[PDB]
Order: C-alpha cells, then structure tokens, then sequence
C-alpha cells in the first residue's frame, strides 16, 4: 500500500472507472 | 414513475408560487415532484423542452424510469389554476387557495434550489444532523456575501418542511447532486453553493467501505491487486459477496459517490459490518502506514488476522 494514489484506485472501482475483476477475478 | 410538468407561458409566477406553497409546509402529494422538476426547468433552461430534452439530467431520469407527462396550459396566473380537477387534489386546492404570495424576484428559484442543497452533506444521518450542518454552511456564505436567505428560512419549523422535502425527492436531490458536479462557471451565481454542498456529500454513507477498500489493495509491478490474505480460502464468501457489492455501486458510475444519499439500488450490503475479515486486514495495512480506520471496531476473533496484515504490511 502506497502512495495514496490508491484513493484515485478504489474511487475509480466505485466509479465504474477501473473494471472490477481486473482487481477482484472473475 | 409519472412526473407532471406545468407548461405555461408565466412560469415565473407559477414556479415562485410552488416555492411559496413548499415553503408554507403545504403537502403537494403526488404532484411534489413534478412541481420541483418544474421549477428546476427554469433555473436551467427557461421551460424550453427541446433543450432539456437534451441534457444529461433528462436521460438520466428516463435511463431511471421516469416519464414526464405535461400540463399544457397557456392562459393561467396561478399555481391554483394549474391543478388538475380532482377530489384527490381539493385539500391541496382549498390550501392554495389560501395561500400568501408577494411579488416574486428571479434570483428565488435558485436561491430555493441553493438553500435545499445545503441539507445534503449529512442528510443521510437524520434531521437533526443535515440541519446543524445547513445551518453552519448559511453561516459561512452569509459571511461570504453570497448570499442571505430569508431570515425565517433559518428556523428549525423551516428547516425541518426543507430536509423533508429532501427525503421525498428523488428528483430534486439528482438535480442538485449533478448540477453540482458539472458546474465550471455555473448557471447563476446560486449554482456555485450547490457545488460547493454537493462537493461535501461526496461517499457520504459510504466513507468507511471506501476505506476499508482502500487498505486492502496493494501495489505490484503487474499492477494493482488484492492483497494475498483477501485471496485465501477463509475469506472467498466475502470478497465474492463484496465484489458483487462493490459491482452494484458501480452501475452508478459518477453518481455512485452519491449513492447512499439517493438510495440507489443495490447497496444494501456495503457495510463494512459485514465483511469482519476484509476490515481486519484493511486495519491491519493501515495501521502501519499509520491510519486509524475510525468507525471500523475489529472484533476479537479476528484480531490475529490484523496482526497477520500489520506484521507483514511492514515487512
């Protein structure tokens, strides 16, 4: 965990910005 | 999903007498939103339907089910004369009919609209708190010079007809939440307190899942990932049950900061509450980077899991 660009991360998650299951695995 | 809009070519009139009529505590029933819908109209586009037709706030609303209906009336002062001819109407009609009513400046839609959004940042914990903060924010934009509302605004009897008027609203609220986030320059000058409110709702109800989120992604060289305790058996129930969580919220898109306070669809398992493991082990990473995850308590027995996390977000 680092850089507090995170925050930029799990936003974009809830945004619909960043695919989920990218992250989370299908 | 049916929403009346008032078509006449007086609109200031009627739209300033909905506000008299909202600000009197009168109760406008089914016709409320489509009264708010109408006056929103004008402090955007002048009750021209090619051009809201148009907008993005329009979509969103029949992307969401509704569909605008249409009282085309063109000879008609009065907000009386706009109210369709039912026993289901007479209460509203005998209020109206009653009603006080000055002269009425154009600055009013929108300081109406203004004052409305100031509810907003804590709207979602209770009267009690979306008033104490309302009231806090009059004060800074009094001091400002932006603005001085009414004096009998500022009253908890007022304030309390203006939070309800929010929770009903569906509308309202969406057009305060998205003409706030798409303000650069603004409409009018009461558009930058909308922005300046909505700016503050930003994950209001959804700060803490935010975080917990937040702390249990890790960086890597191919990118961005869970972090390797999320991914082991003990913890497969949550992170499924969480990323459907997480997938809902995401339909929301832009607005799905603001999804609590519209009660969108589909949130209702986004508490941290039910994710024991994933809090731990998000408490774990922040406590050595050194957050405190305020709100997130970790219960006992999965306090050996937050060590794990700690012990090795350092190492």
């Amino acid at each position: 965990w680092d850089s507090s660009y995170m925050q930029q991360v799990s936003e974009g998650l809830m945004t619909g910005k960043v695919p989920i299951d990218q992250v989370f695995g299908a | 999903k049916k929403v009346i809009l008032f078509d006449t070519n007086h609109q200031v009139s009627i739209c300033n007498q909905i506000i008299d009529a909202i600000n009197s505590g009168i109760d406008l029933g089914d016709l409320l939103e489509g009264g708010l819908l109408t006056l929103c109209v004008e402090h955007y586009y002048n009750s021209d339907k090619d051009k809201f037709n148009t907008s993005p706030i329009a979509k969103y609303l029949r992307d969401a089910g509704y569909e605008f209906d249409v009282i085309k009336n063109a000879d008609a002062t009065r907000f009386l004369d706009v109210i369709p001819n039912e026993p289901h109407y007479s209460p509203l009609i005998l209020a109206l009919k009653t009603l006080e009513s000055t002269e009425s400046q154009r600055g009013r839609i929108g300081l109406f609209l203004s004052f409305c959004s100031l509810f907003l940042p804590k709207l979602v914990v209770g009267d009690r708190a979306s008033i104490e903060k309302a009231l806090r924010q009059v004060t800074v934009h009094q001091e400002q010079g932006i603005v001085t509302y009414p004096n009998h605004w500022l009253t908890t009897g007022h304030m309390k007809v203006i939070f309800g008027i929010l929770r009903s609203s569906f509308i309202l609220k969406f057009v305060l939440i998205h003409q706030g986030v798409n303000l650069v320059t603004g409409h009018d000058a009461y558009d930058s307190i909308i922005s300046n409110s909505v700016g503050q709702t930003r994950f209001s109800g959804l700060l803490i899942v935010k975080t917990v989120l937040e702390f249990i992604l890790q960086k890597t060289d191919s990118g961005v990932t869970l972090h390797p305790l999320v991914r082991t058996s003990k913890v497969k129930n949550e992170v499924a049950s969480f990323k459907q969580a997480l997938s809902n919220l995401a339909r929301h898109g832009e607005y799905a900061p603001f999804a609590r306070v519209l009660n969108l669809s589909g949130i209702n398992n986004l508490e941290h509450g039910l994710y024991p493991q994933l809090s731990a082990i998000a408490l774990g990473v922040a406590t050595a980077h050194g957050s405190t995850l305020a709100g997130v308590n970790v219960g006992e027995q999965y306090q050996q899991l937050r060590e794990a996390a700690h012990d090795a977000e350092v190492k």
